[PDB]
RNA sequence: AAGCGAGAAGAACCAGAAGACCAGGC
């Protein structure tokens, strides 16, 4: 029973735009739910990077791309990249910072985090798209060593996933999460 | 505590031998039997692992042996009634040790492989990056075997017809391997540049022409 | 290891190993039987 | 030459004996 330990140990409203997406893309969130809690985890982070952070001589700095449905993230792209001139990135990015003008991809994994970075960086073909790392273990890593925030709110995120880490463990799936198969994709048309 | 180890430049610290400064020569178990070739001498004498201590001359070399400062090296520049002063020599750091306390990267970035092999990476692995240097070779070498190079984003050099072309301009290649192809200049020397060709699949689209075989497109 | 005339009846003259072991190991002869052993006092009574 | 309704990709992804002895092929 983990689901449930999702639900318990999570933002409502997190939860909520994490359901929400799954269900917008078509799967049963019953069964897969190492994919729920990798989701909501992304997403807690995502807030996490954009919380307490204001552009003022007050306006949220960060505008959180993930969450929202595809249309809605793919228009607050372009609108971005139609006023700021940045140039329009192919793969839906995760934040965008508006006093440094560029878009902003986070990502938290399990495995070390200079591999999950240069198989991004490599898919990415680095379009002029800045990305930052976090990992479970308590490190971070970013494009150019750049992580545009204050070290304590980077050590506020890397605490917090480590506490998730350490309640997901007392939980004993820790090494469940360390599986995620391709698909089991198989839903014929009855 | 009283340690002592072989190498290290000595002084004594008591006796008719007092201020003479050598170098230590061996080790023993617990009476050390330390024997410190002194300067210019051609004998060597005996001292108690406890008359010896390790002074340094201004302009020699220092290591600090144990300590806050443990792992630093440099120079003492100054010599107070105990405390010496030094400068790191990796950085600019600040160091104060007692004289006893011494002895004696990313997806396409720009890389120095050797002076004339200026390559651009173009494949991040775990331990290795792919580079294609200035000679149209892929090599694979070892993060920390490359220096990240700073890019000239001002650079200008000629092309096939004499025009002045410079970063980030869109060339058409008439000669050599790549002839026939266009790309736009990510990396400029005066006789080659890096290009990138978004149809180029290979090496993610980065190649490499000489600027004589490039036209302004 | 030759095959010494004694072993007529007794061992057979063709199974042997060819290795560093020849007539060393040798085999019994179909007929052949190997004593087992027997007490000499009733010959012992006999002949005195 | 054909020509009679719409698409694109959230999250992240290996194993050693060694030694002795015996049988055996060459
Ligand atoms: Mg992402």
């Amino acid at each position: 029973g983990m689901e449930d330990f999702v639900r318990q140990c999570f933002n409502p409203m997190i939860v909520e735009l994490a359901e929400k997406a799954m269900k917008e893309y078509g799967e049963d969130p019953k069964i897969e739910t190492n994919k729920f809690a990798s989701i909501c985890t992304h997403l807690e982070v995502c807030f996490m990077y954009s919380d307490f952070h204001f552009i003022d001589e007050l306006k949220h700095r960060f505008e959180i791309i993930e969450g929202r449905d595809r249309t809605m993230a793919w228009t607050v792209v372009n609108s971005i990249c139609n006023t700021t001139g940045v140039e329009k990135p192919k793969f839906l990015p995760d934040l965008y910072d508006y006093k440094e003008n560029r878009f902003i991809d986070i990502g938290v994994t399990r495995r070390e985090v200079h591999i999950y970075y240069l198989e991004k960086a490599n898919k990415i073909k680095s379009e002029k798209t800045h990305i930052h790392i976090f990992s479970f273990t308590g490190e971070e890593m970013a494009t150019k060593a750049d992580y545009t925030l204050d070290e304590e709110s980077r050590a506020r995120i890397k605490t917090r996933l480590f506490t998730i880490r350490q309640e997901m463990a007392s939980r004993g799936l820790w090494d469940s999460f360390r599986q995620s198969e391709r698909g089991e994709e198989t839903i014929e048309e009855r | 505590e009283h340690n002592f180890q072989p190498g290290d430049n000595v002084e004594v610290c008591e006796g008719e031998l007092i201020n003479l400064q050598g170098k230590i020569l061996s080790v023993d178990g617990n009476k050390i039997t330390i024997m410190p070739k002194h300067e210019d001498l051609k004998d060597m004498l005996e001292f108690p692992a406890q008359e010896l201590r390790k002074y340094f001359k201004m302009g020699d070399h220092v290591k600090v042996i144990a300590g806050r400062f443990e792992g630093d090296t440099g120079l003492i520049v100054r010599v107070e009634e105990n405390f010496v002063i030094l400068f790191s020599d990796l950085t600019m750091h600040e160091l104060k040790v007692l004289p006893r306390d011494l002895q004696l990267h990313e997806w396409g970035e720009l890389v120095q492989l050797d002076p004339q092999t200026v390559g651009v990476i173009v494949r991040l692995e775990r331990e290795t990056f792919q580079v294609l240097n200035m000679y149209g070779k892929v090599v694979t070498v070892r993060h920390q075997a490359v220096t990240r190079k700073k890019d000239n984003r001002f650079a200008v050099a000629l092309d096939s017809e004499q025009n002045n072309i410079h970063v980030k301009d869109i060339v058409k290649v008439i000669d050599g391997p790549h002839s026939g192809r266009e790309g736009e200049i990510r990396h400029l020397f005066r006789s080659f540049a890096f290009l990138h060709c978004k149809k180029l699949v290979e090496n993610g689209g980065m190649f490499v022409c000489k600027t004589r075989h490039l036209v302004l497109a | 290891r030759q095959l010494h005339n004694t072993l007529w009846g007794m061992v057979c003259p063709a199974e042997t190993p060819e290795g560093h072991a020849v007539g060393l190991v040798k085999n019994l002869a179909l007929m052949a039987y190997i004593s087992v052993g027997s007490q000499p006092s009733p010959i012992l009574e006999f002949l005195e």
